[PDB]
């Protein structure tokens, strides 16, 4: 179907073909001379004034090459930026998973794979997508026992069966509070929920 | 100028491509700001 | 540019010579709405742009990640908050 | 926060979604014979 | 008058080409700055 990446690859090919066609069309521009054909100039006009008309064509064609070279230097700078980004995505999404949030595509990024593409690389970013949600009352921390503070690790403290338990932030699964899913603090912050009988 | 060839068509094409990159970039920035944002419907500017 | 003003803006002279600046596809008011949504996405539940926790707790855990004990951090929450909003006011007054 | 608890929507089910991204790392290597382009076969042009 | 107008067309078209080349270079610096701003939104604002 119509796809953004396939369109991006075809845009690379089409932009190159359009630039090459535009450079070829610059050979048929008169540039203020009698004709754009050097044979037509030399088959109709004598050397002293033929040299003036050929000078008009040389100026036009050298100007077209200078403009094309300036555009090509700019485009290759953008390709260097893209290739540096693609090497960085290989290193930090494919060979490993760098702790950078939206670097390897949007969403909760799990892992990435790479495939070859015309003039580049195709990255397949795989993300953890929630399907259904549950509204739940959560606490971002608790004050327990001798006023010791605890904060949940990658999750929340929830009331389940009238007990304080933990759930992971990206999947609802009540499980017991332990040192595995908790950051300890020697003093609880104010507005941490008071749970004197926890642990 | 018309006898000069497709010089203005090239200048328009380059500036339109440059302006298309600026428009595309502003969408990537706006997408990046909005990515993953969830707000409550009970939010109000006047009171909170 | 079509007003009767004696003062001719140099932009009007440029536009009548074919040189004109078109507006961006999203207005700066829309982008201000997006930066406002991204900012309020850190204050209130679900805190979708603040690691899913209250903004003050995110500040506290970030300061503790530098090597600051949590004890002084949750004892000095008000001083940390006034330092935070004074740094905000210092940025605001720095444009004058 | 009612009591000390906030309301959050936590996922109860999930899936894996895939997203493509093409990154251009290469371009066609254009070479121009500037002499043949500017002046073609013609010695009168090459001298100038 | 054709010779005089041809000199003006050559000057004005050269001026446009120079402006277009500068504008391409400046928009490359703006793409790099926008990519850095998106990276700062993602890695300083939405997360640390
Ligand atoms: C999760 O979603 C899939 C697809 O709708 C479904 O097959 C599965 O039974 C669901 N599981 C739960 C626990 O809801």
């Amino acid at each position: 179907a119509p796809n953004s990446a396939l369109a991006k690859i075809q845009s690379v090919v089409n932009s190159n073909a359009q630039a090459l066609n535009s450079l070829l069309q610059q050979l048929f521009n008169k540039f203020g001379a009698i004709s754009s054909s050097l044979q037509e100039i030399l088959s109709r006009l004598d050397p002293p004034e033929a040299q003036v008309q050929i000078d008009r064509l040389i100026n036009g064609r050298l100007t077209a090459l200078n403009a094309y070279v300036s555009q090509q230097l700019s485009d290759i700078s953008l390709v260097k930026f893209g290739a540096a980004l693609a090497m960085e995505k290989v290193n930090e999404c494919v060979k490993s998973q760098s702790p950078r949030i939206n670097f390897c595509g949007n969403g909760n990024h799990i892992l990435s794979l790479v495939q070859n593409a015309p003039y580049g690389l195709l990255f397949m970013h795989f993300s953890y997508k929630p399907i259904s949600f549950k509204t739940v009352l959560v606490s971002p921390g608790l004050c327990i026992s001798g006023d010791v503070g605890i904060a949940p690790k990658q999750g929340y403290f929830i009331k389940h069966n009238d007990h304080w338990m933990f759930t992971g932030s990206s999947y609802y699964y009540p499980e017991p509070i332990s040192d595995k899913n908790v950051v300890f603090m020697n003093t609880c912050s104010v507005n941490f929920t008071k749970a004197p009988l926890v642990y | 100028l018309s006898e000069y060839g497709t010089f203005c068509d090239n200048i328009n094409s380059i500036l339109d491509e440059v302006n298309g990159l600026l428009d595309t970039t502003q969408l990537h920035v706006a997408d990046t700001l909005m990515q993953g944002v969830t707000l409550s419907s009970n939010l109000n500017t006047n009171l909170h | 540019c079509t007003g009767g003003s004696e003062i001719r803006d140099l932009l009007c002279v440029q536009s009548f010579n074919g040189i004109k600046v078109l507006p961006p596809i999203l207005s700066e008011s829309q982008i201000s709405g997006y930066t406002t949504a991204a900012t309020v996405a850190a204050m209130f539940p679900p805190w979708s742009a603040a690691a899913g926790i209250p903004f003050s707790l995110n500040v506290q855990y970030r300061i503790n990640g530098l090597g600051v004990t949590m004890d002084v951090l949750n004892k000095n929450q008000k001083l940390i908050a006034t330092a935070f909003n004074n740094a905000l006011l210092s940025i605001q007054n720095g444009f004058s | 926060s009612v009591g000390g608890l906030y309301e959050i929507k936590i996922p109860t089910n999930f899936t894996i979604v895939g997203q493509e991204e093409f990154i251009q790392t290469n371009s066609p290597k254009v070479t121009i014979d500037c002499s043949l382009f500017v002046c073609s076969n013609y010695a009168a042009c090459h001298d100038l």
